[PDB]
């Protein structure tokens, strides 16, 4: 139960969460989780369950936590707006690629292997074998996210589109975007363009 | 019994004149090695103290007797043969396997392998094997998904090392439940899949050449009975779908008789036997063993591809220094056709 | 957050009962408002979490002169909900003279429901195109609650009543209405009662009750459109965050309904997107093309070849998008929910921005030309004439939806590009 | 691949028809068009793979003035295909006025279809010669077919309605026709049903009901045609294969029939073999000589004496192929497909390129010749006078089979060599 609510956490509810921190203060986040960068917050393990479950485990939690708070900053502020034109132009060709984007790091990856990550232990029969099978999940699925592997071939174009949501928010020049966004979205596909089996689930667009 | 493996101490792993015994057969020695490999894949230990019994009583008796040894060996071995083709028959699906060996390897399914010609044409020109590579696979997995087949297309791949003549066709069997099939065995299937793809693929040319009714006659009078190929087009195509209707007889003699063999038999050591002649059957009826006859057949495929680029191009009947090439065609065409009817004397 | 639910009209009034009674059977309330022992999903979307340890539902209901109201009254689902906000002509200008003159205290219905609540998202509106009593009094409050709330969102559910053809008046009221719903609302859901009732008529023997089994459909698709934000899912917990992604354009923002099964008396995802692309699912119905598509799936099915099956689908070479725009298929999954039995629990819908609508726009404007040729069939009523002497609304709401239907066809074009 | 079925006339929609209900008992689908699980070969040469998991049949039936098309429409096989191509005089000038006149909106049911496709290889035509509505119409959409698709292939199965003798102006509209099939088609099948009339009458006591049991047979004759299309096979899998071997001109491309069992109510390949060249088999019947012939044999017999049958039929020394060229009987071998109960399962077919028929050809030649040399047999109506004054069209398709027919003497003879 408590290796479930980690990950539910970790990334209805949250989205009133996520709100105030859209609108550092130490006590106001304290007071907040009880009830896109920076943000100390985090949940005691008692010593029965800090046996199995370990410290850098937390961190993976924590690094796509932050990588989710970053993808709905993106989302959510091309989502609370209602040369001029092509605004318009710059709206749906970006609130597509970051709706693609959330769809991939979700469905692809967090979705499926935690569906079967439930079903996995419960298969475990010892405190000891539960950290293998625990320590067999989270150094893979931190592989298939990309925090570890080609984080500057692929995600650099991710951290890039992150600089024309705040520009955008501001605009809320036209054309310094568009050049961007077609400069580094056919980089992307000429370098994923080796598809390394599972790059395919997003070699799509 | 145990099925214990080096239990040779220097006085799988192959056999050794200073573990063969020449006063006990060799044909028997081959039949201990069988008996022991089985144990680790098994029925044999719940008869297995009977079987430990005699190996007692023969252990007690102070004179040795070939002719008292040899059958106790030769039925341990029979019951051991007969437990592997209890299961792999049954519950492992073997006969509906070869099914499927059959439908992708002797092309006797086609929707994939028409399909696959009409959506890549561009290995015809030599592969980088490293972009053509991907691409075959890409487009047979593409031909696979228009009508049905979410299931199977696990075990066929394809493997590329022209691109069509060095393509391969890499498969994967169940390795504990089927010891029938190995590398080599596979490689025979490929070699034959090479040569039927390579009868398929000039056929997919005649009948894309063949227009001559479609446009090359309808509303047009044409240059034809003036300017024309005199029609060697109907010619070439009737002495290769002659040869390939008899293919047809050569492959489906074999599948028959195999199917027909593997209910008779009850022990997997003669289904080897029946499958080692069903390949070497098929081989040398299909002319696949190098012959001057096979290079004579090698020779028309050769001409029938060199026509059909010039019949391509030409749609409407013209003369375009095409009559220099044609020349040749009729002459090379005579002179291995009569070498044809040679064969048969 | 929390969303608070306006029912207005004979029609709307209805459809929000039918909902309401499906939300009640839905989640673990009484019929009394109490919360049950079968209730934990999230339940303030909806219900008001009241004092009473009630979930009490947030329905506004108006009307103005009420029939059906009053059967809905006598029954244990108008007790339901009562949060003290159930307040008791044919025509455009009518209703809107009448919804002028009464605006007062059922706007202060409004604005003590809406500091009765913690906090707003957004308010969503039943309402039924040419209903009569909705008409008219629906356009001019919606345009007060786009004057008065600019922070929150509106939402509009509207279906149009059409025994397959028809009134006289009908194109007017129409052609006005949709001009308020052009520039006062934020999203418009438009359903056809005459694709549905053929539908319906086909699916089923039901002929003389089409009307109640459409409100069960009706009632379906709304609780299917609301289930990820009543039930702990991932995104667009929010109106705001599910509307914001299909339209590209806020005047391209009316959206074309789906509905897999056609009767619901063990499949893949791949069978029911392959079906629900083709025009036997969609319920409401040059070649006129999608800009964007969003589906939500609710069935009890394992979700990891939905990845396989945007493979088949994509290589299946079916639909393209929009010229100008690298547009997407948009994809959410839900589970169906429990405590109501229904056999065949995969259950898809559609949400879609399609081109399609603009005919159909296009076929009440020609309707309401031909009246404007004639002259015999806007029928001359005396509240017509006293609110608008010179007519000049029709023809503000004219050339409003003629650059509307110009603008549908440029945005189905790569003359999106360019200006149309 | 795909291959798409057209039905016009009231003759080409029946044997449609049976044909439909006939694939509809032979494969695993209902009469509603859902896949069954006795479904697995191929379904997708002459049913669209439908999203509603129906496997719903490629059959575009079009009509003038329809009389027994509306028999058809009341009937559980006419709900078992409907992708919407349904469409609802007796001379071949009348049915070719009519036909242009109308030939736009049934084009575009034409175009609607082809393009519904994921492929395309070929459009086969159910057709009468001289059937009243189907003549002139059939030849002028056939024309309209060969011009605007000329990468597309046009197969015509054709009969000729005789009660064993007679219309008079159907010499007429035969030879137009004819004209029409040399020139707009790749591919003629045509039969005689006097021939099956008075065979049908011989092998049973059918003589009333004798139109229904031919359409037994041609329905048959037709499945048994595109078995090997159907069902999992080796060789000729599209159309154009199967057709390309029998041509050697594409003017000889009228092909003969044949059929084994007389009546249907265990024996070796040998026997049929040696049945079916001779005329006892043949269903549609200097000497005239076969230029190729064609066979089919769907039996569950063992097949290897085959090529010992080859031996024997080889040296019983019974038929010779043709002088100029080296031909030879072409032989391929079927199973006969389950879910149909036949007694004697071995049924064998032959399709022959013969030139007996040219004798036929030229029996309506002669017959037209004589109606042009009386003229009191041409029945002067007012169609016939407006679509052609001058008559010059028969002219035309006179002097075009006058040349079929020296064409076909001399490639009897050794003058193929040289020109006839």
């Amino acid at each position: 139960e408590y290796l479930q609510a980690m990950r539910n956490f970790f990334l209805d509810t949250m989205y009133d969460f996520y709100t105030s921190i859209f609108d550092q203060n130490v006590s106001f986040l304290n007071v907040q989780l009880q009830e896109l960068d920076g943000l100390t917050l985090s949940y005691k393990v008692p010593w029965p369950v800090d046996i199995v479950i370990s410290l850098e485990c937390q961190k993976i939690y924590n690094q796509v936590f932050l990588l989710l708070l970053q993808i709905k900053w993106a989302k959510y502020s091309l989502d609370v707006l209602l040369q001029i034109h092509r605004m318009f132009l710059l709206r749906v060709k970006l609130m597509h690629f970051v709706n693609s984007l959330h769809n991939y790091i979700m469905t692809r990856i967090l979705h499926s292997t935690g569906l079967e990550f439930q079903h996995q232990v419960e298969e475990a029969k010892d405190l000891d074998q539960l950290i293998k099978i625990h320590y067999r999940y989270l150094s893979t699925i931190h592989d298939r996210c990309l925090l570890r592997e080609k984080v500057s071939f692929v995600k650099e174009a991710i951290m890039k589109v992150l600089n024309l949501a705040l520009m955008f928010a501001d605009g809320w020049s036209i054309e310094k975007m568009e050049s961007d966004f077609k400069n580094c979205h056919m980089f992307l596909v000429t370098i994923l363009n080796k598809a390394f089996p599972h790059l395919e689930s997003l070699a799509l667009s | 019994l145990h099925g214990l493996l080096l239990d040779q101490h220097e006085e799988q792993f192959s056999l050794r004149v200073e573990i063969l015994p020449s006063y006990i057969p060799v044909r028997v020695a081959e039949k201990i090695l069988f008996v022991g490999e089985s144990v680790q894949m098994s029925i044999l230990k719940n008869q297995e103290d009977t079987f430990a019994a005699e190996l007692h009583r023969l252990k007690q008796q102070p004179l040795f007797s070939l002719v008292d040894f040899e059958q106790v060996v030769d039925r341990i071995r029979s019951t051991v043969a007969e437990h592997l083709w209890k299961l792999m028959v049954e519950e492992s699906d073997l006969l509906g396997q070869l099914k499927i060996i059959k439908d992708f390897y002797l092309l006797g399914r086609g929707e994939l392998f028409q399909a696959f010609i009409d959506t890549a044409q561009h290995m015809l020109k030599t592969p980088p094997t490293a972009v053509t590579e991907h691409d075959v696979n890409v487009a047979f997995q593409q031909s696979a998904h228009k009508v049905l087949l979410d299931d199977d297309n696990l075990l066929p791949l394809l493997h590329l090392t022209s691109g069509w003549a060095a393509l391969g066709l890499s498969y994967k069997v169940q390795w504990p439940l089927h010891i029938l099939f190995t590398p080599a065995v596979l490689e025979k299937y490929n070699v034959v899949f090479k040569y039927l793809l390579s009868v398929r693929r000039v056929q997919a040319e005649l009948q894309h050449c063949w227009a001559l009714q479609m446009q090359r006659k309808h509303l047009k009078s044409n240059q034809t009975d003036a300017i024309k190929w005199r029609l060697r087009n109907h010619m070439a195509f009737l002495v290769d779908n002659l040869q390939y209707y008899l293919q047809v007889d050569v492959l489906e003699s074999q599948f028959s008789q195999l199917l027909h063999q593997i209910n008779s038999t009850r022990d997997f050591e003669s289904i080897r036997l029946a499958h080692d002649h069903f390949l070497s059957n098929l081989l040398a009826q299909s002319f696949i063993l190098l012959k001057p006859v096979f290079h004579c057949l090698n020779e028309i495929l050769d001409l029938c591809h060199s026509f059909c680029s010039l019949v391509s191009q030409n749609l409407g009947p013209l003369d375009e220094r095409g009559a220099a090439q044609l020349s040749i065609l009729v002459k090379g065409f005579s002179r291995q056709s009569s070498l044809l009817f040679k064969i048969l004397s | 957050r929390e969303i608070i639910t306006l029912q207005l009209g004979q029609c709307g009034n209805q459809i929000g009962f039918e909902f309401w009674k499906q939300l009640c059977a839905e989640h673990g309330i009484s019929p009394e408002g109490i919360v049950e022992e079968f209730a934990t999903d999230r339940k303030d979307v909806f219900f008001y979490q009241a004092d009473d340890e009630h979930y009490i539902p947030r329905a506004v209901l108006l009307d103005l002169e009420p029939r059906v109201i009053h059967s809905i009254l006598n029954s244990p689902y108008a007790k339901l909900y009562n949060p003290e906000n159930i307040y008791l002509g044919n025509n455009w200008a009518s209703g809107f003279s009448q919804g002028e003159k009464i605006h007062e205290d059922i706007f202060d219905i409004i604005d003590r429901e809406a500091d009765g609540s913690d906090s707003l998202e957004g308010f969503v509106l039943c309402h039924s195109i040419a209903g009569g009593t909705g008409s008219g009094l629906g356009s001019y409050l919606l345009e007060r609650l786009n004057d008065r709330y600019p922070k929150k969102l509106v939402q509009t559910y509207s279906v149009f009543p059409n025994q397959d053809e028809d009134v006289v008046v009908q194109p007017y009221n129409s052609l006005l209405t949709l001009k308020r719903l052009t520039q006062n609302a934020d999203c418009v859901v438009v359903l056809d009662n005459t694709a549905l009732n053929r539908i319906a008529t086909d699916r089923l023997h039901i002929q003389n009750p089409s009307f109640s089994q459409i409100n069960q459909l009706v009632s379906t698709i709304m609780s299917a459109s609301t289930t990820t934000l009543r039930y702990p899912g991932y995104m667009n917990n929010d109106l705001i965050g599910l509307i914001a992604s299909l339209i590209p354009t806020p005047r391209l923002h009316f959206l074309m309904t789906g509905y897999t099964p056609l009767t619901t008396d063990k499949t893949t995802v791949l069978d029911v997107m392959r079906r629900l692309l083709q025009p036997k699912n969609v319920m409401v119905s040059t070649n006129h093309c999608y800009i964007a598509i969003l589906n939500i799936i609710q069935g009890e099915v394992d979700p990891t070849q939905v990845h396989k099956s945007l493979q088949r689908i994509r290589e299946r070479k079916l639909a393209n998008f929009i010229p100008w725009g690298p547009a997407s298929i948009q994809v959410a999954l839900s589970r169906k929910s429990p405590y109501l039995p229904s056999a065949h629990r995969v259950s898809g819908l559609m949400m879609a921005n399609h081109t399609s609508i603009s005919s159909l726009f296009e076929r009440t404007c020609r309707q309401y030309d031909k009246l404007r040729k004639r002259e015999a069939f806007l029928e001359q009523f005396r509240k017509e004439d006293m609110f608008k002497d010179n007519f000049d609304e029709m023809d503000t709401s004219r050339e409003i939806v003629q650059q509307l239907i110009d603008e549908y066809h440029a945005a189905t074009r790569p003359d999106y590009i360019s200006w149309g």
